[PDB]
RNA sequence: UACCUGGUUGAUCCUGCCAGUAGCAUAUGCUUGUCUCAAAGAUUAAGCCAUGCAUGUCUAAGUACGCACGGCCGGUACAGUGAAACUGCGAAUGGCUCAUUAAAUCAGUUAUGGUUCCUUUGGUCGCUCGCCACUUGGAUAACUGUGGUAAUUCUAGAGCUAAUACAUGCCGACGGGCGCUGACCCCCUUCGCGGGGGGGAUGCGUGCAUUUAUCAGUGGUGACUCUAGAUAACCUCGGGCCGAUCGCACGCCCCCCGUGGCGGCGACGACCCAUUCGAACGUCUGCCCUAUCAACUUUCGAUGGUAGUCGCCGUGCCUACCAUGGUGACCACGGGUGACGGGGAAUCAGGGUUCGAUUCCGGAGAGGGAGCCUGAGAAACGGCUACCACAUCCAAGGAAG
RNA sequence: GCGGGGCCCGAAGCAUUUACUUUGAAAAAAUUAGAGUGUUCAAAGCAGGCCCGAGCCGCCUGGAUACCGCAGCUAGGAAUA
């Protein structure tokens, strides 16, 4: 149950740590900061993003990533791939040619925030685009509306 | 292909243009300027295709070579310049002073203006910044740019500079109820004011145009062109006055004047 | 095949003469042409060879250490013309400097002048 | 003329493709640059757009910043003591963007013996009087002796990280880019952040 | 024009198919007077080519000492025009063809906030506090002159000759302001007391840009680790900027004095900001035939995470450490394509069917692969070198493709 | 949005999201459909038209208009699925 995992220390650039501890400053009081901005069309930043303790580089909400452009829709179909689920969205697609219809799908891998609790099999989410952060994932998870749940035996 | 390109096939230039498509193959190719390839026209065919006062491709060049050709108070002696939007041109030796806007039609309309009005033209500004050292600049429809500005002037606010000085002159806040050009797209040259400033988190802003005659069309938010407060032109009005006339209430006019 | 500085090779090899190295004048910029060449080393595979004294021996060699040819494409700068001639300061310099006179069989003498520059 | 670009990958799926076009300009050559520490040699290489990128082939020094208290001054690099990517890079003394570096501390000495009136760097007594005590003493005046005493409140730093000013050189941190821009500039250790590094040298 | 007729039989009615018909597009026969627009070595062979050519270029305004032209209009700076050469810009555009290429190119559509961009323009161009400045230095080409070569747009030595080539490089603006420091302020709470300031002598530094880290919340955008400002420093010698330039019509006050102070229009140079050309790259959707191609990729990067490496910038783009994943009967992977993609062409009741190598845009390649220099722009072939294959001149030495 | 007045009408919540439809943007010219025009007619072409009284700085005018699938962007409609 710790954050230092890797053998660099992972820390968000912007906010400076390292800032006056003298006998003024106490160490039985120990705090930091944790940076959070806003996109835009209209999404919240989660609760576990804000004072969350965790750390990422390609958060939405808490990395260098500026997400901007298309925004897609999608279902979860596998969450192995850490810190990346593979998301499989389906369409419909149109043949004129008997004027009749044709199924289709091509799944699509997004990069799971972790700010998120139960991300399941499953579940309906929104996930807008952004600059390259893969070879595969390019797009990026946003918010996970409820599926596969709100009752679980 | 290894770089970029300095040819110009015929059919590629726009269809305003009205070239022949027989005299040759080849197109004016404007230079680099301040007005992109597409939007604008160049100096050469307005002269040999429009005004007629030359024949060739030589001709131009040796009436613009001997240096009376004024773009906007610029003696410009290159002869496939790019005019654009809101441009004035000067011969200053037997007193022509054209102004080239969009006609009713979606082209380029030879339009005249007495020598006391083609003293300046209007700019929209499409970025504002503040530059280093605490002060603010701008920049025009066209690649000019103003140091200092009035400060009320925002985004895609019209402004007015002068020629021969160069400062600010007029300014006019975008705002609904005023009057406006597009100057791109399937509704351009025909002129309207503005019912709202319909707006888009993201994607493109498309407005609500509402002409003088009760027309209401719409085109999105990048040819918005504004010369009107309330509905008063700053700038000479041509034939056509901005409205567009439908294929049978052009051929009644077209008609009964040939009588 | 010209002998080269610091090839030290008695024979003859191909090297890769760049815009400014020795004998080769390249024809376009950047051009990189490799020609071959004869190496520094001296020998008896010489057609000719080029020499350069540098200082007298005995006597007046028949025409070589006399008939000093005059240098007539001389001094055209301002600080050749004020390298030679030991004017000092504030002595006008146009005057003074390097002519000749002109002597074409068809034409009349003529004495001519240099522009100037610095 | 190493490539860079996509097609010598595999597909998303995980089947092979065939190049359309040989290998363009802008995939331009990778070489290694191994920045390493001697004297100070500097090469270049122009690109693109006619612009000049200094890669550095040697380094002596950097442009550390002590960031806490504003101190930016520079320094000399003694040795490379950690790095976190490749562990064949700190056995080899070589010089990228994140490799814990030690430096000397004495340009930081002098100047905060020149500034909050402490002692630093100097442990037992009996040595300090020639120009190693008037440092703070220098017959200050009444409004000195006011504002420099009232900095004293502002003046600990927590005993793990003066402990090596005493001994002698602080490990700091690169944040440059050498063998693209040309320096070792970067922050120093200190912090929750020092006990990690100094915990990683101790594990390896 | 939403169209059918002749054949299985001694006959009839069928399912069926053959043939006929009418296009339009190649070849070919026969024939041919006039006149107007006129496709054309793509089909096989992206096969090889003798030759002759298809890219250079001076403005009054970067350099004239060719006597090569000037009436040397005269006791000396140049009446200029000028052959060549140095420099600057091109030669990366056109043009040719379709061999590659089956989510590739390409078509839209949407980004670059993840980036570079010659020219054109529009702005910046005494913001810096520091003993030649009324101008500092060394060559080199054209040329006088000696040549070697069997030979090529082969070129060596020697004489000197300029610069907007190549370097260097300050005067003046520039008087100082500004925060940092610190022997003097005593006029105040000095009354055992302690004060609260302004004044500073001193010694540092003052810009644009690069780079590191920090404070703070003019102008910002559905949105910032945006821009702007302040704090603390660097400033790469194969080293970023603050014009040692060339003309044109001449003038102002001439008062230290017949000597120095001042002015116009230009013409080029010019780091950066924005535009313009664009290029790159990412997102979403869309392609032919095949299962006698049903499982594919992962030592060897396959998919993802860290942390760097170069890179104009995003990233398995590499590397190291990790994770054991990814794609699939909604047809992956493999192969075939006599497949360049498209806008289109013929055809036409409507649905479609077939072609589109070709003049428009986008891509690829200049015998086959590969590697680079110079340039803003190249993996350039009317640039270079290596290999492969084909091929020339030759006096056998080597040249040229 | 003319510290609590009224003739006030928004920033917004889009409260299961889509599938479907409807309108509006953006959709390089050429070409096909087509509007004007005695190229002598026509394929074509983008030109042409009208009077010397020497004023004739020569006047008027054309060079239109749709078709640009599918997929995205938009404000609606919520039967059917």
């Amino acid at each position: 149950a710790d954050i230092q995992t890797e053998r660099a220390y992972q820390k968000q650039p912007t906010i400076f740590q390292n800032k006056k501890r003298v006998l003024l400053g106490e160490t039985g009081k120990e705090k930091l900061p944790r940076y959070y901005k806003n996109i835009g069309l209209g999404f919240k930043t989660p609760k576990e993003a804000i004072e969350g303790t965790y750390i990422d580089k390609k958060c939405p909400f808490t990395g260098n990533v500026s997400i901007r452009g298309r925004i897609l829709s999608g279902v979860v179909t596998k969450m192995k791939m850490q810190r990346t689920i593979v998301i499989r969205r389906d369409y419909l697609h149109y043949i004129r040619k008997y004027n009749r219809f044709e199924k289709r799908h091509k799944n699509m891998s997004v990069h799971l925030s972790p700010c998120f609790r139960d991300v399941q099999i499953g579940d309906i989410v929104t996930v807008g685009e952004c600059r390259p952060l893969s070879k595969t994932v390019r797009f990026n998870v946003l918010k996970v509306t409820k599926a596969a749940g709100t009752k679980k035996q | 292909a290894r770089g970029p390109k300095k040819h110009l096939k015929r059919v590629a230039a726009p269809k305003h243009w009205m070239l022949d498509k027989l005299t040759g193959v080849f197109a004016p190719r404007p230079s680099t300027g301040p007005h992109k390839l597409r939007e604008c026209l160049p100096l050469i065919i307005f002269l040999r295709n429009r005004l007629k006062y030359a024949l060739t491709g030589d001709e131009v060049k040796k009436i613009c070579m001997q240096r009376f050709i004024k773009i906007d108070g610029k003696v410009r002696t290159d002869i496939t310049y790019p005019a654009g939007f809101m441009d004035v041109i000067s011969i200053d030796k037997t007193g022509e002073n054209f102004r080239l806007i969009y006609d009713t039609k979606g082209r380029f309309a030879v339009h005249r203006i007495t020598p006391e009005e083609a003293k300046y033209k209007l700019c929209k500004v499409r970025k504002i910044f503040v530059g280093t050292k605490g002060i603010p600049h701008l920049v025009t429809h066209d690649a000019r740019t103003i140091r200092y500005p009035d400060p009320l002037i925002k985004v895609n606010d019209t402004i007015q500079i002068d020629l021969e000085t160069g400062k600010i002159t007029d300014f006019i806040k975008f705002d609904t109820g005023n009057l406006c050009m597009v100057t791109g797209g399937a509704n351009l040259g025909r002129i309207g004011v503005i019912t709202n400033r319909e707006r888009h988190p993201g994607s493109f802003d498309v407005v609500h145009v509402k002409d003088a005659n009760g027309n209401s069309f719409a085109t999105r938010l990048s040819n918005i062109f504004v010369i009107g407060k309330g509905n008063k032109p700053w700038i000479s009005l041509p034939r056509g006055k901005g409205i567009r006339l439908t294929i049978a209430e052009e051929r009644d006019k077209r008609l009964a004047a040939k009588q | 095949f010209p002998m080269k500085q610091g090839v030290l090779t008695h024979g003859r090899v191909r090297l890769l003469l760049s815009k400014g190295h020795s004998c080769y004048r390249p024809r376009r910029t950047g051009e990189r042409k490799r020609k071959s060449v004869r190496g520094c080393i001296v020998d008896a595979n010489l057609s000719v060879l080029n020499l350069v004294i540098v200082k007298k021996g005995e006597k007046d060699i028949p025409g070589l250490t006399d008939t000093t040819v005059p240098r007539r494409l001389g001094p055209k700068r301002a600080s050749r013309i004020r390298k030679l001639f030991n004017l000092s300061k504030e002595d006008d310099v146009r005057q003074y400097v390097v002519r000749k006179p002109l002597n074409k069989e068809g034409k009349k003498p003529r004495t001519k002048a240099p522009k100037i520059q610095r | 003329g190493i490539s860079r670009d996509n097609w010598h990958k595999r597909r998303k799926t995980g089947g092979k493709r065939k190049p359309y076009h040989k290998k363009r300009k802008y995939e331009l050559g990778r070489p290694a640059a191994n920045t390493k520490i001697g004297p100070r040699r500097i090469h270049t290489v122009r690109v693109r757009g006619g612009n000049k990128k200094y890669r550095a082939l040697r380094l002596d020094v950097g442009n550390f910043s002590w960031g806490s208290e504003c101190c930016t001054r520079k320094t000399r690099i003694i040795d490379v003591v950690y790095n976190a990517s490749n562990n064949e890079l700190v056995r080899t003394k070589t010089l990228v963007k994140n490799c814990i570096v030690l430096i000397d501390s004495t340009p930081y000495r002098q100047w905060y013996e020149s500034h909050y009136a402490l002692p630093l760097g100097r442990k037992k007594g009996a040595k300090l009087t020639p120009e190693e005590e008037e440092i703070l003493n220098k017959k200050r005046s009444k409004k000195i002796q006011k504002k420099y005493d009232e900095r004293k409140k502002n003046a600990k730093i927590s005993s793990l990280l003066e402990e090596q000013f005493q001994q002698g050189k602080l490990l700091a941190c690169i944040a440059s880019r050498p063998g693209q821009c040309g320096r070792a500039d970067g922050y120093v250790l200190e912090g929750k952040e020092l006990e990690f590094y100094l915990r990683k040298i101790k594990a390896r």
